[PDB]
């Protein structure tokens, strides 16, 4: 191996705090035509509560890198 | 006559599907149904329908189905026939087909049969069976009808497969000679359908506790094929053929030949044409539900106390154990188990792992819960392997190639998978199970087969300390004699004790000789054993949320659930970590699944979290309840600026508090007396100060 | 004379119907056939007593089932394919051989014809095979107690499941075999089973559910009559000095050494032995049960203090004891293993030493020095008397 | 897609979106999308072809959701083959 | 709303503080033995309403499949559970036991029941109509 991705767990006072409420936060937001329409979008909208690329972008990203 | 009984099935089965089935309109679908299916089907390519049992009853008093049910393979291809005169008028499919097949499949039978239900009466007939599902085989294209040509006439013979050996004809139908030279079989103008063979076994509701299960191979043909998977239970559906064996031979022996040839030895084996595998949604559960049960979960729902007339019914047999119990009711009651955004998907399964010392009824609780919680298993452990705990590879002899065990962890899904003594199985098999516990599914490379099995179940343990009881001397850390990941995947955990006493040792001798005292079975509790399934069947739909701004208060409450553990400096904890914030939200989700609410409120958080947290005088929850009620009203009365408060005024507070206390005045008088010990206790107490 | 006895069952039937009003129009039931289960012949002596003398005779047998061959049919009558000629044909046996007649149909259009025989409307009967060991009650030593294949016609199918502990009352047979099975011919010294006439259900007394057909009415007519059938022998004399001895006043002391006179005062030992051969009450539950209606009694102490002894003689007391040494035994041999025979494709199961002793009790030496591996199926049979043995194949709970 | 890779955030766009629901790890997730994206090999008949594809292990610990990030990897990617240490059997990680 | 049965604000807090009555609450209480009285019974016949229900399909399961005649009671109870009461609407056994009594007892021209030793066996199938009948809820 090349890269050792040395990961730990440590008790924080504060730093869990916020990792909790982002992982409540994620708790939440996992759970015709035009309410297809209106569920993609919001799909996506979700996507971009995570502000940065969303993935189907990503997945086409690298197999486009890759090529 | 029985050309004309087959004919009098035709008429009214054409009859049947040719006029309305369902009588609805105007709020479910339109009067004519089967024609809607005719139509659906003739769009797409299905080509199979599947029609209702019900509706066949409905026709002619059942007088049709029950004839259609006692004898049906004589049926089949009549009725299969009888199809086309209708089809080819309505919905020209036929001719535009270049083919000629349609499996017509029932579903929703009235009687299910369990398998060691299978007699050679039922032979031929059309019968449903449970089961569980156990090493599918390939799919293998089979032929159906194939293409004969004559060795010199080189005529087309449309010559029909009985699934029990080469069939041939016997004069070249070509009239051009009446040869016997064997017609030169073609494969192109030859309708094969594909079929997958799985071995169903009896699954456990039905077998007698202590037995063997039965099992047996079954045929599936059509598109019903693919449909299973191993570990699915399923309610197959189909005929009762019996399939020819070469391969017996010896044992039985008198076995007779067709002399007046070579003996015909058979064995039974079911063919279905339609599987079903199914184990808001309320929307669907309770309009199917008729209007009469809706009363009886009414009540079972609208009760104030369910939640607690329920959890001090969990055990009728077992002493008390308020905690464990608990444990377990939520443990039949899951989380959500709904995936994130795209990116992943996150567990939504409990996990209790009680570890207790000796004789604290530990195995009861699941020599319990695996006859009482649907499709569930016991496994002693240190018996039983890793690789039989996951999954096996096999190989069989249907194409000469490896494939699947089931396991106890695939045909444990959506149920409880209960386990004994951990510890005393080798960590050789401990390791087989970790995928089922967070990742929820298993993956498996081996003998070249590279596959991977979801396995939703919920599991539990029952492990024994150590040195068999654990010295209130030592730690808990270097006491439990396993790892940190097996310690933590459990979302709950319960270090049970055994002390001694007399207010306890005493009441527990008595029930245990109540239970011994046959007669004396007052251990009926307030929910029988069978209504809490039912009202279970219904709560296992809510799927709530956390709207509720508890959401933020869980976050500051799970800080302090890191707090209070401090091992060694600010060093990890050995029990708690982020999982452990995920149990909370899924047992909070499944409090509020079991009180049939949804939108978890904050008190829920509070009680799975004081749940999750555990490892004179008298009933010890009344008084704390006294004591936490009390203590709130005061601080109340402190910020509100409120004049003062006495004890008779706390008391008449109470007669507010608890009206649905009922029972009589009597009572009133009683727990008024409780509640001025209570009180005074507290006085004796340092818990609130008095004043004059 | 079961033939004559059940012409003369059907034919008392037809005087009381004639007799009494209405039951089966007198044709129903003059249609359908009637069977005789004569049971409780005079019990052989198991096995090894059986002689090529009493070929054709009415043995009883005890001792568990070990593997049941999945339900089998059997060709009774049948349906021939209707021709071109268009008038399907069905004909039963009556025998081995099986006659499809030439031509055609009812009218010759075919003379010449090749019949053919639908081998799925065609009736069926049920055969199922269950092989059989007898109980170690006179097994000597150096054998494993022996096996009896068994056939079953129809009405006491699947009445015996795997694991039962069922008694039987039947007939014996003797077949030849083939060897190259190309040829016609056979091979001497023919193979035996018994042709089951009767099967005494699983001679005990769970009652948690059903198994089978009718033959649960037969159980039921079976459990009523459990005095005398059970006891196998009872009179007021043999009744009147039990009740004498139960007046003696020191029974407790007495029976205790007259167990194992030859042991010397260390009665006490042989007070708990005598209790263990009584051992409880089988209090059955609705809700929880398997409460183990019988106990366990560990025994140690200095080398050489007649323990070993106390064993030997407590087995011999007992009739279905089991004796069995520790670190010469494996956990297998201690709770039955079950294997997916690829035959029939079925869960037999082999060899269970604590299975053997289904009811009465075992003994086990060394218990010390048996092995950490060992000394585990113990842990969970001793509290729930049951086995739950999840192997690559199979996982399945048996009882013992 | 060249207007969006362009930019001067991409390199760290991409690594705060390679991860749908993970809190912090941005060296991990870094080496995730390191080892995703892969470098260009080069065959070597001089000494020996080195490949340029990258390699990394992950010592977890327990708790930190590692194995939600390989199965993230195992949706996004497009050869992913999971296969876990229980199952391995030697002869089936390589070819037989 | 449509029966969709849940609770989201019974569980608020301990709201019930405005009623401030006096010793008043006893005259509730006289009135609550009273309606404990009816209501138990009410109970009850909720299962005469219950089992009811179920039994309007049970003169068509052993119905449309069974028509062997001597069959017993244990079996055709075990029969009915883990029958289609394995799906949404489960049942229990004691309590298929009791939609057979009623069952007789709502039809016993055809449907005769007599017990021998142990289990009542159930009488020989003749396939009436039956609503007619079910109408007496
Ligand atoms: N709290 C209790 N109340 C009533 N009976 C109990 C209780 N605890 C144990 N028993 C009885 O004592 C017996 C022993 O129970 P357990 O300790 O659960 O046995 P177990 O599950 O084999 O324990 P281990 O750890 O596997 S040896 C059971 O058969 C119970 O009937
Ligand atoms: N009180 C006694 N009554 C009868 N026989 C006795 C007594 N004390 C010793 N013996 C005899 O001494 C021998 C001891 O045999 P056992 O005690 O059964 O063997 P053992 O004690 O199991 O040996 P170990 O070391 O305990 S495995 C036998 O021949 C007994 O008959
Ligand atoms: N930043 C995070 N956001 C959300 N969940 C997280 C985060 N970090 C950890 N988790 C949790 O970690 C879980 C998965 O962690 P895993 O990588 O599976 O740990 P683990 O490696 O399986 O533990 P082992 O392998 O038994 S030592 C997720 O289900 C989350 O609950």
């Amino acid at each position: 191996f090349d890269i050792l991705c040395v990961v730990r767990d440590l008790v924080d006072e504060e730093a869990d705090e916020r990792l909790a409420t982002f992982v409540v936060d994620s708790h939440v937001r996992s759970h015709q035509l035009n309410a297809r329409q209106r569920r993609l979008q919001r799909q996506r909208k979700k996507e971009e509560e995570i502000s940065p690329i969303p993935q189907e972008l990503l997945m086409k990203y690298i197999h486009y890198a890759r090529t | 006559v029985d050309d004309v009984t087959g004919e009098k099935v035709r008429e009214a089965f054409e009859q049947f599907l040719e006029d309305f089935s369902v009588q609805s309109t105007d709020t479910g679908e339109v009067e004519k149904v089967y024609r809607a299916q005719i139509e659906f089907m003739k769009i797409y390519d299905l080509n199979t329908i599947y029609i209702d049992y019900q509706h066949l009853s409905m026709r002619e008093n059942g007088a049709l189905a029950m004839a259609i049910s006692e004898q049906y393979y004589r049926f089949l291809p009549f009725l299969q026939k009888g199809l086309r005169r209708v089809v080819r008028k309505y919905a020209p499919e036929l001719l535009n087909t270049s083919e000629r097949v349609f499996q017509i499949s029932f579903f929703n039978l009235p009687t299910v049969h369990r398998i060691r239900d299978i007699r050679s009466e039922k032979i031929g007939s059309l019968l449903s069976i449970s089961g569980t599902v156990t090493r599918t085989s390939e799919v293998r294209p089979e032929l159906y009808k194939a293409s004969f040509t004559c060795d010199m006439c080189r005529a087309i013979v449309d010559n029909v497969e009985q699934s029990f050996k080469y069939t041939e004809p016997t004069f070249c139908p070509n009239p051009s000679c009446e040869n016997r030279a064997f017609w030169t079989l073609n494969v192109t103008r030859s309708r094969f359908l594909d079929w997958q063979k799985v071995r169903i076994q009896e699954n456990a509701n039905e077998i007698p506790t202590g037995s063997m299960p039965r099992t047996l191979d079954v045929i599936l043909r059509g598109d019903s094929v693919e449909r299973a998977k191993p570990g699915d239970r399923c309610k197959f559906t189909g005929v009762e053929i019996v399939v020819p064996d070469v391969t017996q031979l010896g044992l039985p022996g008198v076995k007779p030949s067709s002399t007046l040839v070579r003996d015909l030895t058979y064995k039974i084996s079911f063919l279905a044409c339609h599987v079903i595998s199914i184990g808001r949604d309320q929307e669907v559960f309770l309009n199917s539900l008729s209007s009469d049960e809706i009363n009886e979960l009414k009540e079972m729902v609208k009760d104030e106390h369910i939640y607690d007339k329920l959890v001090r019914s969990i055990a009728p047999a077992v002493f008390g154990h308020e905690a464990v119990k608990k444990g377990i009711l939520l443990q039949m009651l899951g989380g959500v188990h709904k995936s994130t955004v795209e990116g992943i998907k996150l567990r939504g399964d409990i996990n209790i792992c009680v570890v207790g010392d000796p004789s604290t009824s530990k195995s009861q609780f699941l020599k319990y819960v695996v006859g009482f919680a649907p499709r569930s298993v016991y496994t002693s452990g240190k018996a039983s392997s890793a690789a039989g705990l996951t999954a096996a590879v096999v190989r069989d002899e249907e194409g000469g190639d490896y494939t699947i065990e089931a396991g106890a962890l695939m045909l444990a899904d959506n149920g409880i998978c209960c386990i004994d003594e951990f510890d005393k199985m080798d960590i050789s098999d401990q390791v087989a199970i970790h995928e089922a516990m967070e990742q929820q599914t298993i993956s498996i490379a081996k003998a070249g087969i590279h596959a991977t099995l979801n396995a939703r179940t919920s599991i539990l343990a029952a492990a024994n300390p150590v040195g068999g009881r654990y010295n209130r001397k030592l730690s808990l850390r270097g006491n439990l004699n396993m790892t940190a990941p097996i310690m933590s995947r459990f979302d709950l955990f319960f270090v049970i004790l055994d002390d001694c006493n007399e207010k306890i040792d005493t009441e527990l001798a008595s029930h245990i000789v109540d239970l011994h005292m046959k007669r004396d079975e007052a251990i009926e509790p307030p929910f029988s054993a069978e209504q809490l399934r039912r009202y279970i069947k219904y709560a296992r739909t809510f799927k709530p949320i956390l709207t509720k701004e508890a959401r933020s208060y869980l976050v500051e409450k799970y800080k302090e659930l890191r707090k209070d553990d401090a091992q060694g400096f600010s060093r990890s904890s050995y029990r708690i970590t982020v999982r452990q914030l995920e149990s909370m939200i899924r047992l909070s989700e499944a409090i509020a699944r079991a009180n049939c609410v949804d939108e978890i409120t904050p008190s829920f958080i509070a009680e799975a979290y004081d749940l999750l947290r555990q490892s004179t005088t008298v009933t010890y929850d009344k008084y704390v309840s006294m004591m936490n009620m009390i203590v709130r009203k005061i601080a109340e009365v402190d910020r509100e600026g409120a004049e003062e408060l006495t004890a008779v005024d706390i008391v008449d507070w109470y007669l507010l508090q608890k009206e649905n206390d009922l029972g009589s005045l009597a009572e009133y008088w009683e727990e008024r007396r409780l509640a001025f010990k209570v009180i005074k206790r507290l006085v004796k107490d340092r818990i609130l100060m008095e004043i004059h | 004379v079961i033939s004559i006895m059940d012409q003369t069952i059907k034919d008392c039937m037809v005087s009381l119907i004639v007799d009494n009003n209405l039951d089966y129009d007198l044709d129903e039931i003059e249609t359908k056939f009637y069977k005789v289960r004569p049971y409780n012949v005079g019990s052989c002596k198991g096995m090894r007593e059986l002689n090529p003398n009493d070929i054709d005779k009415l043995i009883n047998l005890k001792g568990l089932v070990l593997r049941s061959t999945p339900v089998i049919p059997d060709m009774k009558v049948a349906f021939f394919k209707c021709n071109v000629c268009d008038h399907t044909m069905a004909v039963e046996i009556d025998r081995g051989v099986i006659q499809e007649p030439a031509r055609c149909e009812r009218i010759d259009c075919n003379e010449p014809n090749s019949m053919s025989l639908i081998h799925n409307r065609c009736s069926f009967a049920d055969k199922q095979v269950i092989k059989l060991q007898e109980t170690p009650d006179f097994v000597p030593d150096g054998q494993t107690p022996h096996s009896i294949s068994l056939c079953v016609y129809d009405e006491l199918v699947d009445s015996c499941r795997a694991g039962d502990r069922i008694e039987v009352t039947g007939t014996f047979r003797s077949i030849p075999i083939r060897a190259n099975s190309r040829q016609r011919v056979l091979k001497s010294l023919y193979k035996t089973y018994v042709d089951v006439v009767h099967v005494k259900k699983v001679s005990d007394k769970r009652l948690d559910v059903d198994t089978s057909t009718i033959e649960q009415e037969l159980m039921q007519n079976k459990v009523d009559h459990n005095e005398v059938e059970e006891v196998r022998q009872i009179t007021d004399q043999d009744l009147a000095k039990i009740r004498e001895v139960a007046a003696r006043e020191d029974l407790y002391s007495l029976l205790a050494r007259s167990i194992a006179p030859s042991i010397y005062e260390l009665e006490d030992v042989k007070k708990g032995i005598l209790l263990q051969l009584f051992g409880g009450t089988n209090k059955t539950f609705t809700k929880g049960g398997r409460y183990r209606g019988d106990i366990n009694i560990l025994l140690c102490g200095d080398p050489s203090t007649s323990k070993s002894q106390i064993l030997q003689y407590v087995h011999k007391i007992t009739p279905r004891g089991v004796y069995t040494s520790g670190k010469g035994s494996s956990a297998v041999g201690l709770t039955a293993y079950i294997t997916r025979d690829v035959d029939t494709k079925q869960l037999v199961l082999e060899s269970g030493a604590l299975v053997l002793s289904d009811g009465g009790v075992c003994c086990i030496d060394e218990f010390d020095k048996m092995s950490d591996s060992t000394r585990s199926v113990l842990h969970e049979v001793m509290e729930q008397q049951t086995i739950s043995i999840a192997k690559a194949g199979i996982i399945t709970t048996l009882n013992a | 897609f060249r207007k969006i890779s362009r930019d001067r955030g991409i390199i760290d766009k991409i690594i705060s979106s390679m991860a749908p629901s993970i809190y912090g790890h941005r060296d991990i997730k870094t080496a995730v999308a390191c080892s995703l994206f892969g470098g260009v090999p080069k065959n070597v008949n001089g000494k020996h072809s080195i490949r340029g594809d990258i390699n990394v292990l992950l010592l977890g610990d327990p708790g930190t959701a590692k194995s939600q990030i390989l199965k993230y990897v195992e949706k996004t990617a497009h050869r992913a083959v999971f296969a876990t240490g229980q199952g391995a059997s030697a002869v089936g990680l390589t070819a037989s | 709303n449509s029966r969709y049965l849940a609770n989201s604000k019974e569980n608020f807090m301990y709201k019930e503080k405005m009623p401030d009555s006096q010793a008043n609450l006893m005259d509730r209480l006289r009135e609550r033995e009273r309606r404990s009285a009816a209501l138990l019974s009410q109970r009850q016949k909720r299962y005469q309403q219950f089992l009811a229900m179920k039994m309007t399909q049970v003169f068509d399961i052993l119905f449309s499949l069974t028509r062997g005649q001597p069959y017993t009671e244990t079996y055709l109870s075990s029969l009915i559970v883990d029958s289609l009461q394995d799906s949404n609407n489960p049942i229990g056994t004691k309590e298929a036991s009791e939609i057979l009594a009623g069952l007789q007892g709502i039809l016993p021209m055809d449907i005769s029941v007599h017990q021998v030793d142990g289990g009542l066996k159930v009488y020989r199938w003749n396939s009436l109509d039956k609503n007619r009948f079910s109408k007496l809820l």
